[PDB]
């Protein structure tokens, strides 16, 4: 539910079929939050702050 | 006595149950009822 | 019968002309303030920002469904007519 | 045989069917068993009764019990897919069905029907180019006791053996039916060695009654 | 106490093996509608009084408390009428019992019906019979004649002023429609699908009105129960099992039977004093199964220390259905055995809830890739895991018992299903 | 006055009696699962997938037919009633036929989403499915009935609010199968919201049969005209043209649901 399946995995069973069918429209439904990902790019502190 | 005293059932038939649920049609008292006809 | 698609105070827009594209069939427009939708919580919290704005509101209010009492045993009932059947 | 129907000449809603005048007599005193309303109990023994008059009720009585009983009619077709014992295709004349669950195949209710096969060369569900027989592999019969079974749509012939069917089987196709019971000499379902458990003369009216 | 020989006198279930002449004028030799005026007349609540101090249990694979489960529905004017229905679909495999209690003895059916139709209250009891059992039903018709013509029943129930009626309604071929509801639904002419469980049956049952639904059992010695015990039954059995009980014996056994010693018993006389010992000994005896079907395996390692109490099966991690012995031996496919237990149950399930139209059914090609060997081992602690998410997550008892039978087989026969991975992955 | 006092993981919700557990649970806004149960349908405990763990009974309960009984507190995100909805949605999705790029019902799937919210990720399932024989009820409704999953609530439908009597089920077991046991046209009017009701996409709309996927639209709440009910509608654009005619819930009109004409 965060990650899709197999491409072959989605073609024997149905599960992994039904959440390919919603990764690939959808998404996946984060909960509610917010965060600061500081990472050294070569630049620097390349940092994101979702919410 | 050791001999089986129960062989009449051998020369029944497909009528023989619903012949007597018949007869007794008959010794019964009437059954109640909802109001409605039927429950439509 | 999901509900949760509810349960906020959207402010969607009207719609406006939509003509096909002569070359290829995408329909296509000119008023951008069309696909404008914005959540909220709250009905005094929607109204408090649209006259704000100078646009016009026009309010249709919550329809919650009414509360109804269902019993699994009317379905088998002697006198009513709820009596089911296909069980 | 699929919980569907495909309309066939001789499975249509215009064949012949139509009750007996002391079959209708008769579904009276069924629909007097059960109450004023709720009368569309009787759905089961009618239906019954359509299949004893004629076996294989064919679609046309699935409708009239419904006409007979004012019933919908779909509520007739939810009967007779549901259950067994009601037929839906044209069938032989001695439906000989056997029980296969375990304590009955345990006791080798397979050679009873190896045995079988080969007697009358019908596999399982097809039948007599004749049409007198219907071989089917049914779950269990209520007498799991006597060893292994069959029901010529009956009657229980069991606890018996695979020579046992020869003389049977060969009194069906030119004779009557052969003596419903188990063989082996037990008559009921006694402990086949003698008695063992009452071997007495019971006791009689008022034996130890606790002073009412 | 090291109980189990039940002299014969004690016998509540006279004229069992055919003889003494079923009909009336040989049950009441043997005793029967004998003070049945006076049982009645002396209250309902006096005829619960003798059988909660009997201790009489249920009879089918549930084991009930009775007296409790009658006493739900000694109500007063409620204003519907009041029903009793009788599971005389026998069923599973294994329970020939009721094959004999309704010939041989139908008047004792017949009573309980009458006792136990006043002890609730009714009106009438209807006698559910199965759709194959015909013979067995015309000499019930042949019998409740006999009762009518008598003045037994029909608005002066043994010369009194209680009237009733014994209806004898016919099933069609299924084992689901002896369930405590789906059999209420089929006796209202609709699909065998059983119900849910706030509306209790002794507050809106058949025909909208309530009932209690027994057990031929538990009816029929109603009678003979309440005229001469009610206490002296609970001497027999243990003091939250007492009784008797109709034993029924079969599979890999010299003489298969059926028997009613006291209740309780161990089960290792059952194939020794009754239904000699099992065809080659003792290294044979694998996988006994007490009750009927929906119970698990005993593998005889606790076979000879068993008690055959509804409470002391549990102990042995298996419990008492409807008291049908099946006896396995070494010489068998286990697996091939059980795998038929759920075939049993695929082409019976009514296939109303969700995990029943296709947890059996998914157990089936489970099981049938198990006798091949054609599976793994790494499904046999999942096939058990599938198994409990059934069990309470259906309506009717039958996922229970179309789990517990493999419960059974996993819970002490693994190695011989992991012989078997082997075997088949021993080819290339 | 007729009030019970019912708990909810700890709330204080005070419900009348002859309340279902839903009832009870969505209160507080707790929407426990369903395919079985519709708000206006009868019910029948037939998916049994709304289940939850009722604190110191041993054993689950199906929310819909339960009426509450006093005191109760109903735990649904427990340990337990995850286990019981995990294992009911491995076996929908068992004999199931992954035609979701055909389901019609793609992103209007609540077993899509319930498998994807509250079931499990993988299939345990390696042996082989069923497939159902499909009908021809009509030219507006189009069986695919391979991926009913038998919740009656079309039949349920068909004799509570057309009074039809016909959409039976005929058998037992997987071999049961939803549909007329005859060949028979469910021509009625509201004959088109069995499409509506039927959660899966086994039975979907035959005009609006692959015109659009339901991401794509654009939802505008409009009326019915051509009837003088009145009723409200959900009229779907797909760039500038229309590809449905859907119903609102509004109690007083119809009360959820539409005429064949109109949609
Ligand atoms: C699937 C299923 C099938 C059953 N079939 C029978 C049956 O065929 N005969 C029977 O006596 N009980 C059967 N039972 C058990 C009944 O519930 C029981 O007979 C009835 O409740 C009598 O209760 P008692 O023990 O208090 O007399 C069945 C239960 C289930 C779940
Ligand atoms: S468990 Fe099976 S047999 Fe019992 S009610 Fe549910 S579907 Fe029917
Ligand atoms: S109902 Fe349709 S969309 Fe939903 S899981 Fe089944 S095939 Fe996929
Ligand atoms: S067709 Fe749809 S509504 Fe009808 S039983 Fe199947 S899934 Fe339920
Ligand atoms: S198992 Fe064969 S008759 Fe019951
Ligand atoms: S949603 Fe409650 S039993 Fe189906």
């Amino acid at each position: 539910k965060v990650s899709p399946p197999k491409r072959a995995e989605m073609k024997t069973s149905m599960e992994s079929l039904i959440h390919h069918f919603k990764l690939y429209t959808e998404g996946y439904q984060v909960p509610p939050g917010a965060t600061y990902t500081a990472i050294e790019a070569p630049k620097g502190e390349f940092g994101v702050y979702l919410v | 006595t050791t001999t089986y005293k129960n062989l009449q059932h051998h020369d029944y038939n497909t009528y023989t149950f619903l012949d007597l649920n018949l007869d007794l049609s008959k010794f019964r008292l009437p059954q109640p009822s909802s109001g409605r006809e039927s429950p439509r | 019968s999901g509900v949760n698609n509810t349960k906020k105070w959207k402010m969607e827009f009207d719609t406006r002309e939509r003509w096909e594209n002569p070359l290829m069939g995408w329909a296509s427009t000119a008023d951008p303030l069309s696909n404008m939708v914005l959540t909220f919580s709250a009905k005094e919290d929607a109204i408090a920002f649209a006259e704000k704005n100078g646009w016009s509101y026009d309010v249709e209010e919550k329809k919650v469904p009414k509360p109804k009492s269902k019993s699994y045993g009317a379905n088998f009932s002697w006198n009513k007519r709820t009596r089911v059947s296909t069980k | 045989a699929l919980f569907v129907h495909r309309d066939t000449p001789e499975n249509n809603p215009d064949t012949p069917f139509d009750f007996t005048p002391e079959n209708y007599k008769r579904i009276e005193a069924i629909v007097k068993n059960y109450p004023e309303g709720h009368q569309a109990a009787a759905v089961l023994p009618v239906l019954d009764l359509a299949q004893r008059q004629n076996g294989w009720l064919p679609i046309s009585a699935m409708n009239k019990v419904a006409e007979v009983l004012q019933v919908p009619p779909m509520r007739v077709y939810e009967v007779a897919t549901f259950y067994t014992m009601y037929n839906r295709k044209p069938v032989g004349k001695y439906h000989i069905q056997v029980c296969t669950t375990t304590p009955c195949m345990l006791r080798d209710s397979d050679s009873i029907l190896e045995t079988l096969q080969r007697k009358l060369g019908i596999k399982v569900g097809e039948t007599t180019p004749d049409k007198l027989f219907t071989l089917i592999e049914v779950e269990c019969l209520g007498a799991c006791v006597n060893a292994p079974m069959v029901q010529i749509n009956d009657n229980y012939y069991e606890d018996l053996t695979p020579k046992d069917i020869e003389e049977i089987i060969d009194e069906l196709k030119a004779g009557k039916v052969p003596k419903p019971g188990p063989r082996s000499g037990r008559f009921c379902c006694e402990p086949a060695g003698g008695l063992t458990s009452l071997t007495e003369p019971p006791k009689g009216p008022g034996f130890g009654v606790q002073a009412g | 106490t090291s109980f189990g020989s039940l002299k014969d006198e004690d016998r509540i279930f006279t004229n069992l093996y055919g003889r003494h002449d079923w009909r009336l004028k040989g049950a009441l030799r043997r005793g029967d509608w004998y003070k049945t005026k006076e049982i009645l007349l002396k209250g309902p609540d006096w005829i619960l009084g003798e059988m909660k101090t009997s201790g009489l249990r249920g009879r089918g694979g549930a084991g009930f408390p009775t007296g409790l489960k009658w006493s739900f529905m000694n109500k007063p004017s409620d204003g519907r009428p009041k029903y009793l229905v009788v599971n005389a679909d026998e069923g599973e495999p294994g329970t020939c019992k009721d094959r004999e209690i309704m010939r041989h003895d139908p008047h004792k059916l017949v009573e309980g019906c009458l006792v136990g139709g006043r002890a609730m209250g009714a009106r009438a009891a209807y006698i559910y019979i199965r759709g194959e059992f015909y013979n067995e039903a015309s000499n019930l018709q042949v019998a409740i004649r006999e009762a009518y013509e008598a003045g037994l029943i029909g608005k002066n129930a043994c010369g009194s002023d209680y009237d009733f009626d014994v209806f004898v309604v016919r099933g069609a071929g299924a084992y689901i429609c002896g369930e405590e509801t789906a059999l209420i639904e089929s006796i209202e002419g609709k699909q065998g699908k059983p119900r849910l469980k706030p509306p209790f049956p002794a507050d809106v049952g058949v025909f909208g009105c309530p009932t209690t639904v027994a057990n031929v059992e538990t009816v029929a010695v109603s009678p003979t129960i309440c005229r001469r015990g009610g206490t002296w039954f609970a001497g027999f059995g243990r003091e939250r099992n007492s009784g008797t009980k109709l034993f029924n014996i079969s599979g890999h056994v010299n003489h298969p039977c059926t028997v009613e010693e006291e209740m309780s018993v161990p089960l290792k006389e059952l194939i020794e004093k009754h239904a000699g010992g099992v065809t080659g000994g003792w290294d044979n005896l694998l996988a006994v199964i007490p009750g009927g079907s929906s119970t698990p395996l005993i593998p005889k390692s606790v076979c000879e220390t068993v008690l055959m109490d509804f409470d002391a099966l549990v102990q042995a991690q298996t419990g008492l259905g409807t008291a049908a012995v099946i006896v396995m031996d070494r010489s068998t496919d286990i697996v091939k055995a059980i795998a038929r237990l759920i075939e049993f149950y695929k082409h019976e399930s009514c296939g109303q809830c969700t995990p029943c139209r296709e947890g059996v059914d998914w157990m089936n090609k489970v099981m049938a890739r198990f006798v091949k060997g054609d599976a793994r081992p790494a499904e046999i602690d999942s096939l058990w895991e599938i198994s409990k998410q059934i069990e309470g997550h259906t309506i009717c008892a039958l996922g229970d018992g179309a789990a517990w039978p493999v419960q059974g087989l996993i819970r002490h026969f693994r190695p011989e299903l992991e012989d078997r991975m082997q075997r088949f992955a021993q080819q290339h | 006055s007729n009030l019970i006092e019912v708990f909810v993981d700890g709330q204080s919700v005070m419900v009348e009696p002859g309340t279902t557990v839903l009832q009870a649970c969505e209160k507080v806004g707790m929407q426990i699962p369903r395919f079985c149960y519709h708000e206006r349908l009868s019910v029948a405990g037939n998916c049994r997938m709304c289940l939850v763990e009722i604190e110191k009974a041993p054993k689950v309960v199906a929310a819909c037919a339960m009426p509450v009984m006093k005191g109760w507190n109903i735990l649904t995100n427990s340990e337990k009633s995850k286990k019981a909805r995990e294992g009911v949605m491995e076996f929908l999705l068992a004999n199931h036929p992954l035609d979701c790029p055909i389901c019609d019902q793609g992103g209007e799937c609540d077993l899509q989403d319930q498998s994807m919210m509250f079931g499990s990720d993988r299939s345990r399932f390696l042996e082989g499915k069923r497939a159902v024989e499909d009908k021809n009820i009509g030219p507006l409704v189009k069986t695919i009935m391979t991926r009913c999953i038998q919740c009656t609530r079309c039949i349920r439908f068909a004799s509570e609010i057309a009074g039809v009597d016909d959409l039976g089920t005929t058998g037992r077991g997987n071999d049961m199968q939803v549909g007329t046991y005859i060949e028979k046209m469910f021509m009625s009017e509201l004959s088109g919201n069995v499409i509506d009701i039927c959660p899966v996409g086994a039975l979907t709309s035959k005009p609006y049969a692959f015109t659009a996927r339901p991401w794509e639209t654009r939802k505008t709440e409009s009326i019915d005209v051509m009837d003088a009910v009145g009723s409200n509608i959900v009229v779907s654009t797909r760039t500038g043209e229309v590809m449905r005619i859907l119903p609102r819930m509004h109690e007083d009109i119809n009360e959820e649901w539409i005429s064949d004409k109109t949609r």
